[PDB]
DNA sequence: CAATTCTAAA
RNA sequence: AGACGAACGGCGCGUCUUUAAACCAUGCGUCGGGAGCGCGGCGGGUUCAGGAUGAACGGCAAUGCUGCUCAUUAGCGAGAAGUUUUUUGCUUUUAGAAUUG
C-alpha cells in the first residue's frame, strides 16, 4: 500500500489472533462425494 | 458429478468422446513434403500407405 | 529453586528427579516440556541482568 | 490458494505438501485435547507433547 | 508385584493420616471442617462429632506444654472417620490454596534479598534460615557490613511492610510461621510419597496394561488408542485399587478394557 | 555469459 | 402426469403419488436476479424467564409492498460453428556435445 520501511519482529499471540479470522478444527478437507 | 470420480478413482469407465492432437506445422516454416516415412509395431493391423 | 539449595539452572533427569522429590515436594518446582521453558523464560529479568 | 489441492481425480491431488503436514499437527493437537480431557496419566501426554 | 501395590495403598493411608494430622494441628481447617459439616447438618457418627468439638474446645483452651501430648492423642482420637473422596480433596485443595499463599510470600520476600542484592544463596541459607520474623536479618544483616550489607537499607524498608504483611498473613493462620512451615513441610513430605506412590504404581503397572491390551492387534483402530484407552480404563479401576482380592492383576482389568476400547472403536471408528 | 541446435536422466 | 429436496424460479436429478414427506447432512446438482434509498419482514443469533419450553430483541436478513432516481461485461494465444455461441492450451528441470559474439 505505497509504504516506505520494513519493520520485522516476533508475532505476539495477541497478534497472531488479530491476523486470523477463525479457528482451524478438523482434519478433513473436502466433501468427497462434491469437492465442496 | 458425485459418484462418478469416486467411480473415476475405484474402476474407471469413461465416456468414448474424442480429442485430436494432429501434428500441426511448426508456425513460420515453409515446405514441401518430400517423404514420409511410417514405422508400425510388430503385431498390428498396417495401413494402405505402409 | 527457593530456599532448598536448589539452583535455577541446574538440570536433574528422571531418576535423580525422583530422589528430589522424595527429598522435596514443594520448593522443586518439578515442570517439563516446552511450557517449563517458556515459564522460566517469563522468570528472567533482562535490564538488571544487562 | 498458496496451497492449492489440485483436485485432479479424486483423493490424489497436484499440491503443495503443506496440506499434509497441517493435517498431521491438527491431528496430534486434537489428540492431546482428547487426553487432557480424559485426565490420562504422566507417561502417555509425554508421548503426545 | 503385589509388594508395590500394597506398599503404595498402606502408604498412601500414611500421607492421608499425615495431612490429616497436620489439619488437626491448623486451626483453620478444623473451622473449615466444622462450619462445612455444620452446613451438611449416625449416632456414631453424631458422637464423634461431639468429641471432635470437646477436642476442639479443650485444645484451644489448652494452648499453653501438654498441648503437644494433647494433639498426639487428637491425633489418635481424630483418625477413626474415612475419608469421603470429594470431602477429602476438597480440604486438601484449600489447605494447599493456604500452602500456595505462603509460598507466595516466600517467593516476594526472597526476590526482595536473591537479585536486587545478588545475595549468595548458602550464606542466605544459613543465617536466614530458623528466625524468619527476627531482626537477625533486618538490621543484623546491616551488623557486620559484609560487601552484600551496604545496599540492603534501600531495600530493607519493603522488606519490613512485606514482612508485617506476612505476619497479617501469619495471625490469619494463628500458629507462628515457623510451625506453619514445618507443618506445611510435613504435609508436603507426605505427599511427596504419595506421588512418588502413584509413579511406581504406574511406572510398573505400564508392562501390565500394554501386556492386557496387546490381546487385541486386528481390530482396524490404532495401537496408540489402544494403549491410552486401555491405559486411562485400568487407572480409574485401580484408583480404588483392592489387594484383599486373590485373584491376579489382569483379572482386575478385561472388562474395563474392553468396553474402553468398544467405546473406542465405536465412536472414532 | 546472452541465445541456437541436438542428445541423455528424472 | 403432478408433488417435496436451506428462500423464489428455470433446468438437472433422488424419492412419493394428491400427501408432504422421505433421503442426505456447512440439510443434493446448476443459472438467474438493470438500479440505489424506503416499508414491513422468511431465515438465523442474542437476552430474559420457564424447567425442556414461553416471551422480547434488532447487527443482519428471504418471498413480497407504496414510493424517490444513477444508467448498461469480457485473461492470453490457436481452432471451429453461426451480431451469437463453441473446443483447446505442456515435464519442466538436470546434465552433456557443437557454434555464435
Ligand atoms: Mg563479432
Amino acid at each position: 500500500e505505497e509504504f516506505d520501511a520494513i519493520k520485522i519482529a516476533l508475532a505476539s499471540p495477541d497478534m497472531i489472533r488479530s491476523w486470523s479470522f477463525g479457528e482451524v478444527k478438523k482434519p478433513e478437507t473436502i466433501n468427497y462425494r462434491t469437492f465442496k | 458429478t458425485p459418484e462418478e470420480k469416486l467411480l473415476r478413482a475405484i474402476f474407471g469407465e469413461k465416456a468414448s468422446d474424442v480429442k485430436d492432437s494432429s501434428l500441426r506445422v511448426p508456425n513460420g516454416v515453409s515446405g514441401t513434403v518430400i517423404d514420409v516415412q511410417v514405422f508400425t509395431r510388430d503385431g498390428v493391423e498396417k495401413d494402405k500407405r505402409a | 529453586g527457593g530456599m532448598t539449595n536448589l539452583e535455577r539452572q541446574q538440570i536433574l533427569t528422571e531418576e535423580q528427579y525422583l530422589d528430589a522429590l522424595e527429598e522435596f515436594g514443594d520448593e522443586f518446582d518439578a515442570k517439563m516440556g516446552a511450557e517449563a521453558i517458556q515459564a522460566l523464560l517469563k522468570s528472567m529479568d533482562l535490564e538488571q541482568e544487562c | 490458494d498458496l496451497r492449492p489441492l489440485v483436485p485432479l481425480d479424486g483423493g490424489r491431488f497436484a499440491t503443495s505438501d503443506l496440506n499434509d503436514l497441517y493435517r498431521r499437527v491438527i491431528n496430534r493437537n486434537n489428540r492431546l485435547k482428547r487426553l487432557l480431557d480424559l485426565a490420562a496419566p504422566d507417561i502417555i501426554v509425554r508421548n503426545e507433547k | 508385584t503385589r509388594e508395590g501395590e500394597i506398599d503404595i495403598a498402606k502408604r498412601i493411608e500414611d500421607g492421608i493420616n499425615q495431612v490429616q494430622c497436620s489439619v488437626a494441628e491448623y486451626p483453620e481447617a478444623i473451622t473449615y471442617l466444622l462450619e462445612q459439616y455444620d452446613r451438611v447438618e449416625p449416632e456414631l457418627a453424631r458422637e464423634k462429632f461431639a468429641e471432635l468439638r470437646a477436642q476442639y474446645v479443650v485444645t484451644r483452651d489448652t494452648i499453653k506444654a501438654t498441648a503437644q501430648e494433647e494433639i498426639l492423642k487428637l491425633s489418635e482420637v481424630f483418625k477413626q472417620f474415612r475419608l469421603v473422596p470429594k470431602q477429602f480433596d476438597y480440604l486438601v485443595n484449600s489447605m494447599r490454596v493456604m500452602m500456595d499463599r505462603v509460598r507466595t510470600q516466600e517467593r516476594l520476600i526472597m526476590k526482595l534479598c536473591v537479585e536486587q542484592c545478588k545475595m549468595p544463596k548458602k550464606n542466605f541459607i544459613t543465617l536466614f534460615t530458623g528466625n524468619e520474623t527476627s531482626d537477625t536479618w533486618f538490621n543484623a544483616a546491616i551488623a557486620m557490613n559484609k560487601p552484600w550489607s551496604e545496599k540492603l537499607h534501600d531495600v530493607s524498608e519493603e522488606v519490613h511492610r512485606a514482612l508485617q504483611k506476612l505476619q497479617q498473613i501469619e495471625e490469619e493462620t494463628g500458629l507462628t510461621i515457623e510451625q506453619v512451615k514445618d507443618i506445611n513441610r510435613r504435609m508436603s513430605i507426605g505427599e511427596a510419597k504419595a506421588r512418588r506412590a502413584k509413579k511406581e504404581m504406574v511406572e510398573a503397572n505400564l508392562r501390565l496394561v500394554i501386556s492386557i491390551a496387546k490381546k487385541y492387534t486386528n481390530r482396524g483402530l490404532q495401537f496408540l488408542d489402544l494403549i491410552q484407552e486401555g491405559n486411562i480404563g485400568l487407572m480409574k479401576a485401580v484408583d480404588k485399587f483392592e489387594y484383599r482380592r486373590g485373584y491376579k492383576f489382569s483379572t482386575y482389568a478385561t472388562w474395563w478394557i474392553r468396553q474402553a476400547i468398544t467405546r473406542s472403536i465405536a465412536d472414532q471408528a
